[PDB]
C-alpha cells in the first residue's frame, strides 16, 4: 500500500493506549491482591507507559507547532 | 479503545485543526469568496471583514450545516453517550453525513483528477472514495462554484456601470468619472430589491440543492 | 500480602510459638500434676516448610504441636496420691539446659527474621521511587 | 464523569486501605485488653464489593441544618465493611487473640500497599496534567 | 548505533526542522508561489491565503510526494523497524530517493554555481553532490520554475485586460475604469476553461514530467 | 471527610478545570484565527 | 524499541525472586532437613534474556487460568538434623543481593530519567 | 584556564548570543536586506519570508563564511583538543580571521565615527582596533553596502515600469493600471536574465571580491 | 552595612529590574524611537529590527553612557570594593553622575509638571529633584525629543515622495504609483548622504548637545 | 486571632493577587488604554510598550494614588503593626479609602445595572453599595471613561488625515499614499501642541477632577 | 442562606489557626507546671495541629496554581 | 568580599588543631615526663583574625607523680569533650551560613 | 575534555582496591605465616595518573569468531608471634578506619564535581 499517515498515526496512538492499559490492568491486579505480579514489575511498567505518553506528547507538540507555522505564512 | 492517554490528545489536536481544516472542509469557503466578490462590486469594502463579513459567513454556514450537524448528533451524541458505541463506529457514523454533504457538492471530475494523481486503483462506489481524495476535490469544486456565483453577482453591477457610463458619455458628458456616479446607483439596485436577503437565500438554496 | 512478608511473618509466628512452648516447659518443670491428675508431658513444636504446592520452598509453618514421648522420669513418694502400686510419681521430663538453649536460639532467629522484614520493607519502599 | 470512572478504582482501593489501616491500629491499641478478639477484613472481596455496589456505609446520622447556632452533633458511624475475626494461635487465658507478630506484619504490609496506591494515583494524575499542558 | 538517547533526541529535532526546511526542501514552494501569482491575477486575493490555498498546496504536495515517500518507507521504515537499520543507515537509505528526486528538478547550472562557491573539488557523478550543495541549488531552481509557470498563468488574463481596454477606448469610453469591467470577465474565463482542475493538474504534470 | 478523599477531590477538580480552560483556549484561538483572515 | 530497558528490568526482577529464595533460607534456618536452596544469577539471567500456556481464549466468560532452577547449596559443617542452612553464608548472600537490587533500582532510575530528560 | 565550570558556562551563553550577534556580525545582513528589497521589487512577496528567503540566506552566508570558519577551526578547534590552548589564547586566535574579514569589509570611515565617539586613543594599525569599535562599524558599513545593492536592484524594474507606462500613455490609455501589465514583464526580466543565479552569485562575489 | 543577606539579594533583583528600567532610564528610548521612525520612512521595514537596530542601539547607548559608567565605576565600585563604602553611601555615589546626566536632558518643564502633581514642595536647586520626580519627567522629555528627531528625519523623504509624484502626473503619467518609483530614490538619497553615519553621529552628539 | 499561623500564608497569597487585581482595581487600566489608543493614532506604535508606556503609566498611577495609599497606610499599617489591629479590622480600615476613591470615579449608571442584576434592594446612600457591586461597576466605568478620552484623542489626528488626503486629491496627486505623508504631520501635531505633558496632565487632572 | 466560598476559606483558616492556638496554649500550660495536662496528650495535639497546618499550605499552593492558570485563558 | 565566613572557618580550623593537641595529650598520658600542653582558644582565634595564618602553652599541673608526667586525665577528658562539642557547633554554624547564602541565591 | 573527573575517580577506585587489600588482612588475622600486605597510596595513585590502568582483545575480524597492576608492598611488623603472622591488628584497624573515611571523602568530592557540572547545565 502506501505510508498512510492517518493509519500509521492511528496505530501509534493505539500502541500508546494499549501500553497504558496493560500497565493499568497489572496495577489493578496487584492492588486487588492477585498472586504472581511483583511490585517492581508494576512500577517499571507504569514508568514505561509514562515515558511512552511523554514521547507522544512531545511529538504532538512539535507537529502542532509545525502545522501552525506552515498555515500562517502569507501567500 | 483509548485510555485516558490519547483521548484528550486527539481531542485537543482536533480542536487545533478546527479553524483551518474543519472550516474549509464544509462551507465558509464558497460563502466567503462570494461575499468578497460582492464587496468588489459596489466599490470599496464598506463592510469590515474582520468585524462583520466573516461573522456573517460564520452564521450562514451554521445555518447551512444545521441538517448535517443534526444527523451527526442523532447518529453519535445519543449512542456515544455512555453506551454501546465507542469511537470506532462513532467515527464512521459521524463521518457519513459530512461525507455525503461534501460528495453532493463535488464536481464529478475533480475526484477523477485527484484519484488519477493519487495512484488510487479502482474506486468501487461513491462511498468508496476516501477523505484523502475527497478533501482537495471538494475544495476545488467549491472554488469553481464560488467563482460562478461571483460572476452572476457581477453581471447586474457591470450592466449598471456600462449603462451609466453610456448615458453620461452620450449626453455629452465628455470625461466625467462614471464610477462615482455609478456607486450610489449600485447601492440603489442593491437595496430596493432587498438584495441581501436574496443573496443569502440563493446561496443557502444552491449550497445543497 | 506480598510473598516475602508472608514468608518472614510465618517465620515470626513459628519462632514465637517455639519460644512459648519452651517457656511453658521451663516453667512447669517440677510440676507434680495436671488438671485431672497426670504428669505434665513435656511439649515440643514441629517445624515444617510452607507453600506445599508451588516451588517447594517458602516460609515455616508450625502446625501440629506434639509431645516429647521420653519415658517421663519417675520419683518415689508412696504417700502422695497420683502414686500407683510401686509408689512412683510421674514428674515431668523437662531438660532445663535444652529448653534454655531453645529459648536463646528462638530469640536469635526471631531477631533475624524481624530484621529481614525491616530490610525488605526498605527495599520495597525504595522500589516505589523507581524513576521519580 | 469519565475522569472519576478511570481514577475510581485506585481511589476506592486507597480509601479501603485506610479503613483497614485503622482496623489494624485498633487491633494494636487493644493489644493487652482482656477478651478483645482481634478483627480484620478481606481486602480483595471487599474491594470487589465496593466497586460493584458503592460505599453504602452503614450507621450514621447527623443533626439537621436549621438557622445557625444549633450545635451540630453526629452519631457513631462505621463503614459497611463486615469485620472478620482473625483465627488465633496461642490461647492466652484472657481471650485477647491479638498476636503482635501477625498484627504487626499486617500493619507493615498495609502501610506499604497504601503507599503503592498513593504512587499509582499520583502517576495517573500527573499523566492527566501532562496531557493538558 | 544509537541508544534511545540521541535517538528520540534527533527525532524531536528533526520534527522541529520539518515545517521550514523539509517543506521548502521537497515541494510546496513551486505550488504555493504559483498559487500566489494566480491570486495576483484575477483581481483581488479573493481566496483566503492562510487557510485554503495552503491546505490545497499541502494536499498537492502530499499526492506528488507519495512515490518518493513510499520509496523512503520501504527502504527505511520496514528495515528500520528493529532490524539491521537504526537511524544511521536509515538516514542515508532515506536520503537517496529524495536526493534523486531533487536532482531530477534542479537546474543544470545552479548546482554548478553552488559547487563553485564551496571550493569543492571535481565531482564524478550525480551521486557525488552532497546535501550541502543540493539544498540551495534546488531552492533557486524551484524559484525559477515557479516564475516561469507564473508567466504562463498571467498571459491569458493580460490578454483579457488589454482587449477590454482596447474595446473601451475605440468605443470612446473616455476614462471608464476597465479593471472593474475586466474582473468578472477574468473570473468567467477561469471558470469555463475549468481552471482550478486544469491548473493543479498542470502543476502536477510539470513537477515530474 | 477522608483526607485521601479530600486530596483526590482536589486533584480531580484541578484537572477538570485545566481541561476546560485548555478547551476554551483552543476554541478562542480558532475563532480569532478565523476572524483574522482576509476577505 | 523501548525494550532497551529490558535487561536491567528483568535482571532486577530476578534479584527480587532470589530474595524470596534467600529469605526462605533464613526462615527455615531451624527446621530439620531443609537443604538450603539457591539459584545462580548469571546463568539464570542469561537464559531468561535469551527467551503458562494459553487456554480457551475466545470471548469472555470462559475463566482464563494461568499455569528457574533451584539448585542445592552445597553445605559445610553437617548438623545431624539435615538442615544445611549455614546461616552465616545466607546472611552474607542476603546482604549482597539486597545491595545489588538497590544497584539495579538506581540503574533503571537513571535510564528512565535520562529518557524523560530527553523528552522535555 | 577554566574548569568545566565557566567553560561550558561560557559555551551555553555563547550559543544564547548566537542567533543575533553571530548571524549579524558575519553576513546575512547584506544578503537578507538585498533579498527583501528585491522582493519589494517584482511586486508581491512571491517567496515565503520565514522559510525560503531566510533559509536560502542562511545557506548562502554559511557558504561565504566557510573559509573564515575553516581558518577558525584550524586555529581554535583542533588545538583546543586538550592541548596548549583552552579558551584564553583560543579567544583571540579564533577572533583574528574574523576580525581580518570584518576589517576587510568595513567602511574606512565608520571606524572613524565609532572610534572618535568612544574617546579611543590613536590607532597604530588595523590590528589595534578593538572588537568594541569593530562591531558597530561593521554593521553600519554593511547597511550601506546593502542599500547600494538594493538601489542597483531597483534600477531595471523601474525601467520596465516607466517604459510600460509610457507606451500605455502614448496609446491613449488614460486609466489602465500599468502595474498590472508590468508585473509579468518584471518577472520576465528576472527569469530570462536568470536572475536568481546572477543575484545569489553577485552577492557572494561582492562579499569578498 | 549589609551582610550577604540583603546584599546579593538586592544584586539579583537589581539585575531583574535591569532590562526594562535601566535601559529605559538612560537612552535606547530615543535611539530606538528614532530608528523606528526612520524605518517608516525609506519604505518597508527592510532592516531586521530585533536583530540589527536593537544591537546597534545597544552599542550606541554603551558609547553614549560610557562617561557616566566610568564616573559610576570610579566613584562607586572600587570604593565599594572592601573599604569605606557599603551600599548606602554607594547609592548616592553611583547616582550623582546619573542624576546629573538625566537632568541635563530633561525638559525644563516636565519636572515642573511632575513635581506639582506629586505635591512636592518648593525645589531649591537642580540637586533637590528626587529620583521619583526625575524618572517620569525624563521619560516624557525623551519621548518628545525622539518625536522631534523623527519629524526632522521624515522631511527629506517627504520631499522626494512629493517631487516624484508631481513630476510623474505632470508629465502625464497620471496613475503610476509614486511610492514604487520613489523607493529606490529614497534609498539613493539616504546612501549618497551616507545616511547611517549622519544619523547615528547626530543622535549621539544630540544626546549630550 | 491568628498566630503566625495562617498569617504569612494569607500574606503571601495577598502578594500573589497584588499584580493583577490591585493594578486592575485602582487605576492603570484607564491610563494604559489611553496610551494604547494614542499609539493606535500617530501611525505606527514606535514606543516600547513592555517598558516605556507601562512604566510611565505605573509612575503616573503611583503619583495619583499617593493620597489614597497614604490614608490606607496611616489607618492600617501603622495600627496593624503590633497593636490593636491585626487582619480583622485591617481589611475595612484599608478598604474605606479605596472604596471612597472608587466611588468618586464610577459612572452613576453602572451601579444601577449591577444592583439590578444582583437582585439587591434599593440603596439609600452612596455608602450602601458593597464591594461585590462596586468592583464590576468601577471597571465598566473605567472602560467607558478611558474610551471617551481615547476617541476624543483620535479625532484631531483623523482631521489631519482628512485634510492631507483632500489636498492630495485636490491637486490630483492620483494615488499618493496619504498615510505616509500624514505620519510626520501627526507627529508635529503631537509635539508642537506639547503633547505628552498635556496628555499626562489631563489624565491626572481627570482622574480626580 | 448562602455559602460564599470566600467565607468557606475564611472558616478553614479560622479552624487551622484555632487548632494551632489550642495546641500552643496546651504546651504553654504544661510547661508552666499546671497539673492535669499529660505529655503524650500535648505531643499528640501538636502532631495533629502540624498536619492541619500542612493541609492549609497544600490548599494554598493548589489555589494559587489554579488562579495562575485561570488568568492564562486568552480573551 | 566573601570573607564573611572567615571567622567561623578559622575558629573551626583552630578547633581541629586543639583536637589534635588533646589527642596527643591522651596518647602520651603514660610517657614519663610529658608536661601536658594546650592552647588558649580565644587568644589564638583573635590572633588569627587580626593577621591570618600558635604557641603551645603548658597545662598547669595538679597532683605530682614522680614520672614527671602531668597529664591529669580527668581534665583532658572534659576538655576533649568540650572541644568536640564546640567543633560540632562550628560545623553547624558554618553550615547555616552556607545554607543561607545559597538559599538567598537560587 | 571532561578528564577533570579523572583524578578523583582514580583515587576513589584505588581506595576501593586498598579496602580489599586491607580486608584481606582482617580476614587473615590469624592464618599462620600470612605476612600482611599493603600498598603505598600516593605512589600508586601518581603512577595511575601518569599512565593508567595490560591486555589485548581477541582477533579483530568479524563476529561468530567470538572475540573477547598494583604492586603489593609488605608491612614492616612489630611483635613477632611464632606463627609467622605479622598482621598486627591495631595497625590494620586504624588503617581500615582511615581508608573508609578517605573513601567517603573521595565520594563527596566526586559528587560535588558532578553536581557542579549538572547545576551549570540545567
Amino acid at each position: 500500500s502506501t505510508v498512510s499517515f492517518a493509519g500509521q498515526l492511528h496505530a501509534a496512538l493505539d500502541r500508546i493506549s494499549d501500553r497504558q492499559a496493560a500497565a493499568r490492568v497489572q496495577a489493578e491486579k496487584f492492588t486487588l491482591g492477585e498472586p504472581g505480579i511483583a511490585l517492581n514489575d508494576v512500577m517499571a511498567d507504569m514508568q514505561k507507559a509514562s515515558v511512552s505518553m511523554q514521547m507522544g506528547i512531545q511529538v504532538r507538540n512539535k507537529l502542532v507547532a509545525a502545522y501552525q507555522e506552515v498555515m500562517s505564512m502569507q501567500v | 479503545s483509548w485510555s485516558l492517554s490519547v483521548q484528550t490528545l486527539v481531542f485537543i489536536t482536533s480542536l487545533t485543526f478546527l479553524p483551518a481544516i474543519l472550516l474549509m472542509m464544509t462551507s465558509f469557503t464558497r460563502i466567503i469568496i462570494v461575499f468578497g466578490l460582492l464587496r468588489n462590486a459596489l466599490g470599496t469594502p464598506s463592510a469590515p471583514p474582520n468585524q462583520v463579513l466573516l461573522g456573517l459567513a460564520l452564521f450562514l454556514t451554521f445555518f447551512i450545516m444545521s441538517p448535517v450537524i443534526d444527523k451527526i448528533y442523532v447518529d453519535a451524541y445519543q449512542p456515544f453517550s455512555e453506551q454501546k458505541i465507542s469511537m470506532q463506529e462513532a467515527l464512521d457514523k459521524g463521518a457519513q453525513p459530512l461525507r455525503a454533504f461534501m460528495l453532493r457538492q463535488t464536481r464529478e471530475a475533480d475526484l477523477a483528477l485527484f484519484a488519477r494523481l493519487a495512484n488510487s486503483g479502482p474506486l468501487q462506489g461513491p462511498e468508496a472514495v476516501p477523505m484523502r481524495i475527497l478533501l482537495p476535490a471538494y475544495v476545488t469544486s467549491e472554488l469553481k462554484t464560488a467563482f460562478q456565483i461571483g460572476f452572476t453577482i457581477f453581471i447586474p453591477f457591470l450592466i449598471i456601470d456600462l449603462v451609466i457610463a453610456s448615458v453620461l458619455m452620450a449626453l455629452g458628458m465628455m470625461m466625467v468619472p462614471p464610477a462615482t456616479i455609478a456607486l450610489p446607483f449600485k447601492l440603489m439596485l442593491f437595496v430596493l430589491v432587498d438584495g441581501w436577503q436574496l443573496l443569502m437565500g440563493s446561496l443557502a438554496q444552491s449550497f445543497y440543492s | 500480602l506480598l510473598n516475602i512478608f508472608d514468608i518472614a511473618g510465618s517465620a515470626l509466628a513459628a519462632q514465637s510459638k517455639r519460644l512459648n512452648v519452651a517457656a511453658s516447659n521451663l516453667a512447669n518443670a517440677d510440676s507434680v500434676t495436671g488438671p485431672d491428675g497426670q504428669p505434665y508431658r513435656a511439649k515440643q513444636v514441629v517445624f515444617q516448610v510452607d507453600a506445599a504446592p508451588g516451588q517447594a520452598t517458602g516460609g515455616v509453618k508450625v502446625a501440629s504441636v506434639i509431645e516429647s514421648q521420653a519415658p517421663e522420669k519417675l520419683v518415689y513418694e508412696p504417700g502422695n496420691p497420683l502414686a500407683d502400686a510401686n509408689g512412683y510419681v510421674k514428674m515431668p521430663n523437662v531438660d532445663v539446659v535444652g529448653e534454655m538453649v531453645n529459648t536463646m536460639s528462638a530469640s536469635r532467629s526471631y531477631q533475624a527474621n524481624i530484621e529481614v522484614l525491616n530490610t525488605v520493607k526498605s527495599m520495597m519502599l525504595k522500589t516505589l521511587t523507581l524513576g521519580q | 464523569d469519565r475522569l472519576d470512572a478511570a481514577l475510581r478504582f485506585q481511589q476506592e482501593a486507597l480509601n479501603l486501605r485506610a479503613q483497614r489501616q485503622e482496623i489494624l491500629a485498633a487491633n494494636i491499641a487493644n493489644a493487652d485488653t482482656p477478651g478483645y478478639q482481634a478483627r480484620d477484613i478481606d481486602f480483595a472481596s471487599e474491594l470487589k464489593k465496593v466497586m460493584v455496589r458503592g460505599r453504602e456505609e452503614t450507621g450514621g446520622v447527623a443533626l439537621t441544618l436549621t438557622s445557625s447556632h444549633h450545635i451540630p452533633a453526629q452519631a457513631v458511624s462505621s463503614p459497611a465493611v463486615d469485620l472478620l475475626y482473625r483465627v488465633p494461635d496461642q490461647p492466652s487465658l484472657d481471650g485477647n487473640t491479638v498476636d503482635m507478630d501477625r498484627e504487626r506484619t499486617q500493619f507493615a504490609d498495609n502501610s506499604l500497599k497504601y503507599q503503592m496506591g498513593l504512587t499509582v494515583l499520583g502517576s495517573q494524575l500527573k499523566g492527566m496534567m501532562n496531557v493538558l499542558q
